[PDB]
RNA sequence: CACAAACGCGUCUCAGAGAUAAUUAAUGAUUUAAUCUUAACCUAAUUAACUCAUAAUAAAUCCAGCCCUAGAACAGGGCACA
RNA sequence: CGAUGUUGGAUCAGGACACCCAAAUGGUGCAACCGCUAUUAAAGGUUCGUUUGUUCAACGAUUAAAGUCCUACGUGAUCUGAG
RNA sequence: ACUUCCAAUCAGUGAAAUUAACCUUCCCGUGAAGAGGCGGGAAUAAAAAAAUAAGACGAGAAGACCCUAUGGAGCUUUAAUU
RNA sequence: AACAAACUCCUAGCCCAAUACCGGACUAAUCUAUUGAAACAUAGAAGCAAUAAUGUUAAUAUGAGUAACAAGAAGCCUUUCUC
């Protein structure tokens, strides 16, 4: 959300004016498979009130992305943005889809993807036998032991 | 919730709607052309339609007479009911009086009027709505497809 | 206010030092008495400067009509149209000098709120910006997530 | 209760001129084939009618004066016979109604 | 162009009227006439009865109430209703309407052609039905599909199923909070001044707002209510009219959506049922006149006997 | 929910707003410049 | 219950899946024992909420007039055979 | 203090959990039954009467239970005025 | 349940308390210690008619309770003067 | 690091905030003494300046076209009916 809400409002361009119209469409693709950082899967949690009495809803970060898997992204950048009245015209131009299913109206006006903000880190079985080979062996097992 | 209340709530209660009803029944009987607002003279409709088969049942019958006495509140109208009214009324069944819709009374309360009759009175027509005549285009279109059924079938 | 009041772009008339410089004051007409006690700096102003304010500046020119009036005026009008109402009433010496001097040096446009303290015509040296000046072309300019046509 | 503050004229000309609270156009109004004034669909013409009613009320003036009495009705149909005019073997035994003027033009024999 | 308002009697002559009348009524019974044959105009494939599949359901008449009695001794109300004029209309794709099922539209009574809009009536002139009065949309899995046109009875269902019934509910207009919502009122001698059926005390002092929850006075009644469980007695074939356990909402002379029931203990009592739906022509059979539940008193049975 | 009573400022119970990193490092650098000042003084 | 209706004291109907807290059990390492595990993988028994399946709603653009079990007004349903 | 109308009831209830009942469970000086105690859970429910202006309390009958407390000790531009 | 006077629509005449300006939302927090206006967030095309009274510390009376005033008055006497 | 004041530099100056009380310089509009004569000058005099007293008088709004008020019926027009 950081970098999308900066394209969102125009903070990019040189050109940039609050009252100006300007602004950049995002396209932000396979959202289903985000990674929250540390326990916030269990931790955090989405509130709303549904206005009526005992209408106090909580739910928890997993319980939200098992039901809506775009509102996890969505509400995160919903309140990044300024909290003047073009937010919500601003949210129009953000397209969210849970994987790569986009439709080829919105893939032929793409321009250029921004590079992703985290390396995601290889698993054991993705590293080559040449960089097994390559990192050293820290410790002599001894031969009598049974693992 | 008036869910099938076919009455209308008229005067002082159940018993002044009868005596309004009443006068202008009577009204109606001698006269043979009455205008009054059109709520009552659509009730009143009703009982003028109805007061002539009392009126067909005889002057011998003694409920018709009965039934006469209390509505022709004049008493110089039942013979005129059971001599004039009833005997000009033996074919039709329920033709018996029409209902238009006269204009606006000029005056402050500005009541939605109408006028009642019976048949065959010895007054002026009314200006009756006219139809269109037969030799109209779209009338002569539609005579063209009964021609041709006719024809045909 | 600024809110209230109008507004207008820094402009000079018709492109006025380009080529040449050209004094935009047209004339002066002065409206002083020869018996009121308030025109007496209109008086002293005649009789000593404005013989010499004329030949300083030659493109003016200065009339001056003593009449029976009241409130002595000074009346400048500009190339462009524009004419400027003073009143010296009441003035020393130096301060209708100062204000005379001050009206040849005006070009004559509303004195009203400028929007910017500068004006330029072309100011895109070299290029102006655009949201394609600085992306690298991809090879055959293919989208992010285009397939190749063979 | 009592009000809290003066209303604007903002406010109030946004109610008072609400497309419900103005007058609605008409548009059943026609032309009278017969007489030519104005008249709606559903409605008997004004100015026809009260030709009529004119003339009915002249009809019953002259019947008051035939049963002096308040309680006389007659006990036989009633035919109305203008000037220039006889009564029929079909309008015999009728009480006859006589008016000065010609037959009125609406007005139809039988 | 202030164009004045019109109407189909307008223009129509005395010599015309009854011409006109004649010229749409001679069409309404052809193109009845001319439907009654579902398995002789090309219907789409019938395909056998599987596990989870939905039926289409009826429009049909309320006409009164009649009480019956079971052997057991019992007595229970059931209500009258017929079915006059049902047609299905138009056929929906799955992924055109939920994603999930299919939906089939089916029509009402039959009605005049003067009083609807041009295109109610054009939608009707291509398939060729006279105008109905209501339509419901109804959810139909693939496998149960009718080809649109085709007419539907009575015999739809077999007595001794639970159906649901769906209409609007008699409207009381306007009512007080005592009738719409139950709320006591306060006493009507001991003092009370100006307050015997007001709603009193609508919020707390410290919200200093009334919730959106809260009850107060307002429309009642004229909304769309469903019924569910409701057993079917009798079904009678030539008047096409179906007995319905209990009562169903909505005023006489109404009509109502029936459908299978959907509680989960009324769940695949359809394999014992036409599917998808009673075609009089393909069993080439005449069905008795009523069809009766297997506990009900016949009105030609002998009297009860405990012994 | 959770209320500071009376004013968050003043009291017995106060707001529990803790110091900072920055404030840390302002005091130092004061510190600093006052170090070099009594040391000028000194002779 | 002196309206063709309203009404109760009368009659009718009332539901599946996921998901959990304390707690209980299996496999097993830091600690080659054991050990339900803010150790991993898989898996089991298990409050109420809650969420959802499902059901209700569905036709853009006749509408002067009359009727209506529709209604404060405005709207809504009928007016071909009745 | 150029006014924030004051006890109890009537109507309508919003909320908390330090739970009275309903559901799950650990311990016992827990055999079963009836109990005592602790953990978890607030969607629903928590009676009708005699005396007192009474809240409170006593008493009769009953219920799965007749919970504690906040809400201007809720609620008089909705009512009551016994105190 | 049903009637009448009110009521709602149409036609005529047409008043009162009140009113700093209002383009007059909800929640938590803050604050002259109970926020439509502040702060952090939520909600948000614009108007009309008919209803219910939680809030605008609602409207009405320069609080009758309480205290103050070297401000009054009525009543009583074993106050002072007479 | 950076971003950040009524602080401090930079370019011009007319070259440093405020409640009670106190000091000073100017000044709107009247009348008079002399000027002035498309509306002023130097002086001498005062009923010498109103966004605020539940202010006074008069006129306007808002509340509001809201609260509330009235004529028994028909006809042949003033005669018969209903109370
Ligand atoms: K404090
Ligand atoms: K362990
Ligand atoms: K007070
Ligand atoms: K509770
Ligand atoms: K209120
Ligand atoms: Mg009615
Ligand atoms: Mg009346
Ligand atoms: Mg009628
Ligand atoms: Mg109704
Ligand atoms: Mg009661
Ligand atoms: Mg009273
Ligand atoms: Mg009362
Ligand atoms: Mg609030
Ligand atoms: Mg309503
Ligand atoms: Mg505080
Ligand atoms: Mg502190
Ligand atoms: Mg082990
Ligand atoms: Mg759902
Ligand atoms: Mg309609
Ligand atoms: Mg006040
Ligand atoms: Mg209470
Ligand atoms: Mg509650
Ligand atoms: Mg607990
Ligand atoms: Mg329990
Ligand atoms: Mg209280
Ligand atoms: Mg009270
Ligand atoms: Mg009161
Ligand atoms: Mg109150
Ligand atoms: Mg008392
Ligand atoms: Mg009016
Ligand atoms: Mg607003
Ligand atoms: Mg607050
Ligand atoms: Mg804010
Ligand atoms: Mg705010
Ligand atoms: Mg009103
Ligand atoms: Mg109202
Ligand atoms: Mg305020
Ligand atoms: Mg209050
Ligand atoms: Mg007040
Ligand atoms: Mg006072
Ligand atoms: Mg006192
Ligand atoms: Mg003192
Ligand atoms: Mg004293
Ligand atoms: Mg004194
Ligand atoms: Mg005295
Ligand atoms: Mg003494
Ligand atoms: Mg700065
Ligand atoms: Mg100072
Ligand atoms: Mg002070
Ligand atoms: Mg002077
Ligand atoms: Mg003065
Ligand atoms: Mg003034
Ligand atoms: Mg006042
Ligand atoms: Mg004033
Ligand atoms: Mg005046
Ligand atoms: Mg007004
Ligand atoms: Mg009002
Ligand atoms: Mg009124
Ligand atoms: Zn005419």
């Amino acid at each position: 959300a950081a970098m999308a809400s900066v394209k969102l409002q125009g903070l990019h361009k040189p050109v940039y004016h609050q009252l100006s119209d300007c602004g950049d469409h995002v396209v932000i693709m396979n959202t289903r498979h985000i990674a929250f950082s540390g326990n916030k899967w269990e931790q955090k949690v989405y509130s709303s009130h549904t206005g009526y009495p005992g209408g106090f809803r909580q739910v928890t970060a997993a319980q939200l992305h098992q039901k809506d898997p775009v509102a996890i992204v969505k509400l995160a950048i919903y309140g990044m943005l300024p909290k003047n009245l073009h937010r919500r015209t601003m949210m129009q131009r953000l397209h969210l889809f849970p994987d790569e299913d986009i439709p080829e109206d919105i893939l032929k006006n793409l321009v250029e993807e921004l590079p992703q903000p985290r390396k995601v880190p290889r698993r054991l079985d993705e590293y080559t036998q040449e960089e097994i080979e390559a990192f050293p062996r820290v410790w002599s097992p001894p031969e009598d032991y049974r693992l | 919730i008036s869910h099938g209340r076919v009455f209308r709530r008229l005067g002082l209660g159940p018993e002044s709607r009868i005596h309004l009803l009443q006068n202008l029944l009577t009204g109606l009987v001698r006269h043979e052309r009455i205008e009054a607002s059109w709520a009552r003279v659509d009730e009143l409709r009703g009982y003028a339609e109805k007061l002539i088969d009392y009126g067909k049942l005889g002057d011998t019958n003694e409920r018709a007479m009965r039934m006469a006495d209390f509505w022709l509140t004049e008493k110089d109208l039942i013979p005129k009911l059971f001599q004039v009214l009833a005997p000009r009324f033996q074919g039709q069944n329920g033709g018996y009086t029409r209902m238009l819709q006269i204009p606006n009374r000029n005056e402050q309360d500005r009541a939605k009027m109408a006028v009642i009759e019976y048949k065959g009175n010895c007054l002026p027509p009314l200006p009756l709505p006219r139809r269109d005549s037969n030799l109209t285009l779209l009338n002569q279109l539609l005579q063209g497809l009964r021609q041709d059924q006719e024809a045909s079938s | 206010t600024a809110r209230g009041t109008a507004s207008r772009f820094l402009t000079s008339v018709l492109h006025n030092g380009l080529g040449r410089y050209v004094q935009q004051l047209q004339r002066l007409s002065f409206s002083l008495s020869r018996d009121a006690p308030s025109s007496r700096g209109a008086r002293e102003f005649v009789e000593r400067e404005v013989t010499d304010f004329a030949r300083r500046n030659p493109g003016v020119v200065i009339y001056v009509n003593p009449r029976p009036c009241c409130v002595p005026r000074v009346v400048a009008e500009y190339l462009n149209g524009a004419v400027r109402e003073e009143s010296i009433h009441c003035k020393s010496v130096e301060e209708i000098a100062a204000l005379v001097q001050k009206l040849a040096d005006q070009s004559g446009l509303d004195v009203i709120r400028i929007r910017k303290p500068f004006h330029t015509d072309s100011p895109s040296i070299q290029g102006q910006w655009h949201p394609f000046t600085n992306k690298p072309t991809t090879l055959g300019g293919l989208r992010p997530r285009e397939v190749q046509d063979p | 209760a009592a009000p809290k503050n003066r209303r604007s004229i903002e406010v109030n000309r946004c109610r008072r001129r609400n497309p419900q609270k103005l007058i609605k156009v008409k548009n059943n109004i026609d032309v009278c084939p017969e007489c030519g004034h104005l008249k709606q669909k559903h409605i008997l013409c004004g100015y026809c009618y009260e030709k009529v009613r004119k003339e009915t009320a002249e009809i019953r003036r002259q019947m008051g004066k035939q049963e002096g009495g308040p309680f006389r009705a007659p006990t036989t149909e009633t035919v109305v016979l203008y000037s220039g005019e006889t009564p029929s073997e079909q309008d015999q035994g009728k009480r006859i109604i006589e008016r000065e003027r010609k037959r009125p033009s609406w007005f139809t024999q039988n | 162009h202030g164009k004045s308002v019109t109407w189909w009697d307008e223009h129509l002559s005395e010599e015309n009227v009854p011409f006109v009348k004649q010229l749409v009524s001679d069409e309404n019974k052809a193109q009845l006439a001319s439907k009654l044959c579902p398995l002789k105009d090309e219907p789409w494939p019938i395909h056998p009865w599987e596990p989870g599949s939905s039926r289409v359901g009826l429009i049909a008449l309320k006409l009164g109430m009649m009480p019956l009695w079971t052997k057991d001794g019992q007595k229970h109300v059931v209500t009258l209703l017929q079915v006059q004029d049902c047609h299905v209309l138009k056929y929906t794709p799955k992924e055109n309407h939920n994603g999930r099922m299919a939906a089939l539209t089916v029509g009402g009574k039959t009605v005049s052609h003067f009083h609807k809009s041009a295109s109610i009536l054009e939608f009707y002139q291509e398939l060729g039905l006279p105008p109905k009065q209501k339509v419901k949309i109804f959810n139909v899995t693939e496998n149960a599909v009718i080809k649109p046109g085709t007419p539907l009875y009575a015999a739809h269902f077999r007595p001794g199923q639970y159906v649901d019934v769906t209409a609007k509910t008699i409207g009381k207009g306007f009512q007080g909070v005592m009738r719409r919502w139950g709320f006591k009122g306060q006493p009507a001698t001991h003092g009370q001044t100006k307050t015997h059926r007001r709603p009193g005390a609508i919020s707390t002092g410290d919200v200093a707002r009334v919730w959106p929850g809260t009850k107060m006075p307002g429309q009642l009644g004229n909304i769309d209510r469903t019924a569910f469980g409701l057993k079917v007695w009798r079904i009678n074939t030539k008047h096409n009219i179906i007995y319905v356990n209990g009562s169903v909402p909505g005023h006489k002379n109404c009509l109502v959506k029936i459908k299978d029931s959907k509680l989960p203990a009324y769940k695949d009592f359809c394999k014992n049922l036409p599917f998808p739906t009673y075609f009089p022509d393909g069993d080439e059979e005449a069905l008795p006149e009523d069809l009766y539940d297997e506990n009900v008193c016949q009105p030609g049975a002998p009297s009860i006997t405990f012994t | 929910r959770n209320r500071i009573p009376g004013r968050q400022w003043i009291g017995k119970h106060r707001r529990p707003r803790p110091v900072s990193a920055q404030a840390k490092q302002n005091m130092i650098r004061r510190l600093e410049t006052e170090a070099e000042n009594q040391y000028w003084l000194s002779r």
